């Protein structure tokens, strides 16, 4: 693949066809919805699993209690280090994950299509197939929701 | 001739996220999980208004410092970092930090008179004043305690008792005067050797004045040291002294449920509500992290040393 | 693919053939064992890396030590928040990982087979291949442990 | 005609796991890593039986409260949250929480007589009793300390010494009586002004009785305040007093290695062993997490606020 | 694939050709550089995100302060457990990740090539293709930087 | 005939990493993120040399123990675990752990004479010595405080004052002698009943000697208990006593900015610099984790219970 489509605005992953009757963009609504859920459900997980019980923090010690005030500070910025480090990394890690998820979904869409088409279509290697034969919109709409009939165009490529 | 492509959505979004491998990757849609926004005010904590001490310390407020300025309940307390006036007459407050912590969050609080200033028949009840405690430029003294001195060259032994007839715990405060020589001791209290014994069902106290030569503070070298106790309902407090006794007059009805802390903040009230309060202002509690200030009170996001915590939701751009 | 097999009971990943001599199920014992190890070894890692030294927890303070009792509680439920959050997420994250691992292994098994078969077999797109020619059990058993001989059935598809 | 498929195992399993993207996903085989199961009993901690104080406080047990009921070693201590009887004669115990913590885990512990009650020749050794400390309804007093009063209108100064001739550290306890007026002081101890000085190689003590008017507790307004110290082997303890002295009779041979804590629990012993003990019952230590109770003792899984921590091992179902 | 190449020393991922003019090894410098960056950038992330502010740790309590000394120890080896567990796992997890990253990159290189070659080359199933026709070094060098011309050798395989 | 393969680099590397699924996987290139290397020495902490007390305790060093051996600043302090000599004359040091912590990191520190030993005209200033404090085998005493006793059968009341005329906070130390009988009290100080009152603008002290029978330590049964205070600039300290007073002679100019701690370590200085110091030696601070010793001082990697933390950078081998 090469880049993304500004044209495709009704979903995350999808198709762009170009036959005799003309061109068009279309989102793969099933795989787009499955993905949006996951990503959403991920963000919610990172947010909601936080416990956040009532706590009150403050300096409560005098000039002759400097040792315990120090113990307080040690644990106070002990957790500060734990939380910072893990929040920083949690984000960095799961972002790598989200972006890998997007690649997978895009390829698994491409691969679900390549299977149906077999040899009668030409893998241009840019994310497109160029039919040897001709596809009306009934052809195209069959490939997208995955009801493709190979027992029709089956020989014409010869 | 005929073609079908597979592809992914892109847009005008300029937003960037980071990865454990790459940095500054542009993204379609994103989410920020770091609250970095506050309202610059002190606010109610879940309905319950805070007690803001304008420029008094908890001590001065409790004792009734005249230089200072009724609230039935609070969630937290706000002092300034250095309150202008604390102990007008120089001295000390015993187990002060514990009392502060106790008072941090009070469900009910009502000042009541327990020993009327009038009731002191054999001791001079109205000359315990000092220029260190001025009211409208006139010598005064903490309004809630009575600095008793001698009447007609004599200081009879005091025996006073108070029974907690209320349905609530009572916070009682008293004090002792540490004079600065033996001459002042006899001048004020006649008796050269004095004590103050105080007893409840749990308290067993005997205080003895400390004579010392001290630097002047607020033009006074003598000292007042204060003590407190919680008096349970149906319990009694028994005071006995032959000098230096700073008697209680007013005590406090107390109902404690939860705990909290004392916030040091320069800010002011904002007729405002929050779930999480900061010395720098109130913040929203939805996001899992914040970076405003470590010394929060409430149900607060975790405090973190980060500038941006942004999570990629969309996809890469063009 | 479509779903899992109730029939396949001797392993995690495997094959189901159907020729003239009849049908059958069979587990791919090498890839099944490699996977079981990993998953097991993962669970062990999450369990054994826990340090768990001897500690004794309790309220040890009096009515005039409420400040330090509070410091104790702060750190006590400080760690409670750290552990809860990280254990919750550790599980959620590594589960995503385990289930992705299972997909990969299933596909990498399919893909190792598609390579051998080349053009003389028909990718039905459901996880099965339908031979143009005929396969005895000697054929089938060769595909499974991966000793397939293409220099035999090589032309018959024409 | 001929076909070969690739596929994966499925079964009758109904078990569900969660993912950072999806929820309630059905699974072939699974693992739970959250121990949520306990045995509802108090148990040995790695071979070493606990010391369970039925309804005494550590203090009352040590001093020999008559209202209370030999164990050579323990791993931890179990009091109830509010033990029925603590200090039969009202009073106080100095550095009590530290002593409790010290005694939390004791390797060896043996009560020994150090000053025989008989040996008090010039002081009345057998009338230090009170109805606040009843034994079978008769006035008694802590069995391990002696409340000395005057003999024939006289209280000679006491000088007693004990040399630690044992091979072990000795825990020694004594006390002071805080009477409630001057009349009682002379009634009991003759001398109007009394002291108790106590010294070892490290201890330098001088106690002076506090007279105060106090609410009655257990029908007594006077008070007993107790003190302790650890006496090293070959060291001596030197007691000197002219009144209010609550002498030691029994002390304790002590061997401390590790530390532990005092558990508050209502449960009972179960002739049972564990590696991790809970106020609610003993638990297994294999799993990395548990959710029973935060106040554990032993080698314990991490305490977590979760209901289910389940890890997917198998695969998705049909 | 079968194993790695000792011969290939100028990069992480690459090609080994064998025509008439002779054999050779070559690194795919673009995908090799992209990968080295990521891995490096990962290690840096794990190192630099550590906060490490000035702290001083020590026993500061006496014989009658054993309770607070114990509170100190509790939090002291509280964090010891947190850090150990998370550092151990962080490593174990991200290693799985790095090694998966390497597989992906190797396959995505193979797959970018298989696309160009289509049917006129024979997938040996070991990571190599064996041309039916003949490839000079101009052919080979075109496949590597991905400027392959199929509208030339297009028919010769028949 | 003609072929093109796709493959990956391998080498002679024998290094192994671990995975959440597999173990001991051989790897092309790797990274270790666990510092396990130290230099076995004590070193400067970011330019600022430590104060190493050879074999003195902080107390003994401050008071001028004769058995002990000028430094203007330090980052941390190093005592041995049990310093050979601490309090030569047996006794005690009040709020000692707090003073230690205060002194942990001092920006400026200069010893100055505040009350000259010569200035004691009515009290014997040069006989306060003991064999417990030997200097070259001759009876001596802490060099920085003066043990005053009576002159010509008389101990007049002392009234001394010192005004802090310096621009810096002053650390002042004094003490009290706890004799072991009434005879020694009159022998040394004439007056049977003595006190020591000490006052600044914040301090209000009255100490009274404790007579007790004590085990001998360093052949002395009497005791010295020491007290300290910080005297702000322009403030005064007022000493008054009629006996047992261990007067100050030298005090300390003090400038405190940051904090630190007291390290217990047997090691020695190494003319060496670090960012992170350990009781076992200095370590590099680049790596995110270390496993040397938990009690670090500085900007330190996280302390972890691991033997190897190695991160795979290269790829699998052959
Ligand atoms: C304080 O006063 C209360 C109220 O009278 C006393 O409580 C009563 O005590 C008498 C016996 O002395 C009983 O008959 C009543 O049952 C008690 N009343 C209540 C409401 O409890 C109380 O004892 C006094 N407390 C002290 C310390 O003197
Ligand atoms: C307590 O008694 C012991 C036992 O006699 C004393 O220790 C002995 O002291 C003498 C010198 O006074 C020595 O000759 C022995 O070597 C010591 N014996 C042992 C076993 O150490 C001890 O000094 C006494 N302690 C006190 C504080 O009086
Ligand atoms: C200690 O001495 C200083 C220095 O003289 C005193 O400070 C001066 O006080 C007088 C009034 O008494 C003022 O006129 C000066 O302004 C002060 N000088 C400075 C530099 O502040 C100080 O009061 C004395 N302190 C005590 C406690 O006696
Ligand atoms: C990333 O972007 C930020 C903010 O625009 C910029 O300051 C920084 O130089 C960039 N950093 C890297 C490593 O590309
Ligand atoms: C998941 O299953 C649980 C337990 O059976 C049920 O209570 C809950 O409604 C389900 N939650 C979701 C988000 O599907
Ligand atoms: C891994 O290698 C180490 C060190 O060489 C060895 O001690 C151990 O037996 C091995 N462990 C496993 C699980 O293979």
């Amino acid at each position: 693949i090469e880049g993304g489509w500004q044209g495709m605005v009704d979903g995350w992953y999808g198709y762009h066809h170009s036959n005799e009757q003309g061109s068009g963009y279309a989102a793969d609504k099933e795989s787009t919805q499955k993905a949006i859920d996951g990503v959403t459900n991920k963000v919610n997980s990172i947010i909601d699993k936080m416990n956040t019980q009532f706590e009150a923090v403050g300096r409560e010690f005098n000039n002759l209690e400097r040792r315990i005030e120090n113990l307080n500070k040690k644990m106070e910025d002990g957790f500060l280090d734990v939380w910072t480090y893990n929040a920083e990394l949690l984000v960095l890690m799961e972002n790598e994950r989200t972006l890998d998820f997007h690649d997978s979904n895009v390829k698994n869409l491409y691969d679900k299509v390549r299977l149906q088409l077999r040899d009668n279509a030409k893998e241009l290697g840019n994310g497109c197939f160029e039919f040897y034969h001709k596809c009306d919109n009934e052809c195209m709409e069959s490939v997208k929701n995955g009801t493709y009939d190979y027992p029709q165009y089956s020989e014409e490529a010869r | 001739e005929d073609q079908i492509c597979i592809g992914y959505h892109a847009n005008n979004s300029t937003e960037q996220v980071d990865t454990i491998m790459e940095k500054n990757v542009t993204v379609t849609h994103a989410q920020d999980i770091l609250e970095k926004t506050h309202n610059g005010k002190l606010c109610d904590l879940d309905g319950v208004k805070p007690l803001i001490l304008r420029d008094c310390s908890v001590a001065g407020w409790l004792l009734g410092n005249p230089m200072c300025d009724n609230v039935p309940e609070w969630s937290y307390i706000v002092e300034k970092a250095s309150p202008a006036n604390d102990l007008c007459y120089p001295g000390d407050f015993n187990d002060y930090e514990e009392l502060k912590h106790l008072l941090s969050r009070i469900n009910h609080f009502e000042k009541i008179q327990i020993i009327p200033k009038s009731s002191w028949s054999n001791h001079e009840a109205s000359s315990g004043v000092s220029s260190a405690c001025p009211y409208l430029g006139k010598s005064s003294f903490f309004r809630n305690v009575v600095w008793l001195i001698k009447k007609n060259s004599a200081y009879p032994t005091i025996k006073r008792s108070y029974n907690n007839t209320n349905q609530e715990d009572l916070l009682v405060l008293w004090g002792i005067h540490h004079p600065n020589d033996a001459a002042e001791q006899t001048k004020l209290y006649q008796n050269p050797t004095t004590y103050i014994s105080v007893g409840t069902s749990t308290l067993n106290q005997r205080l003895v004045p400390k004579i010392a030569t001290r630097s002047k503070v607020n033009g006074q070298s003598g000292r007042m040291e204060f003590f407190w106790t919680i008096l349970k309902p149906n319990d009694a407090i028994n005071f006995e002294s032959n000098g230096n006794f700073i008697a209680p007059e007013y005590a406090y009805k107390i109902v404690k449920k939860g705990d909290s802390a004392i916030m040091k903040s320069e800010l002011e009230y904002g007729n405002c509500n929050t779930k999480c309060q900061t010395p720098m202002g109130a913040i929203n509690s939805s996001m899992p992290f914040h970076n405003i200030h470590p010394l929060t009170i409430g149900e607060c996001p975790k405090y973190v040393k980060s500038n941006r915590l942004v999570l990629a939701t969309g996809l890469r751009n063009t």
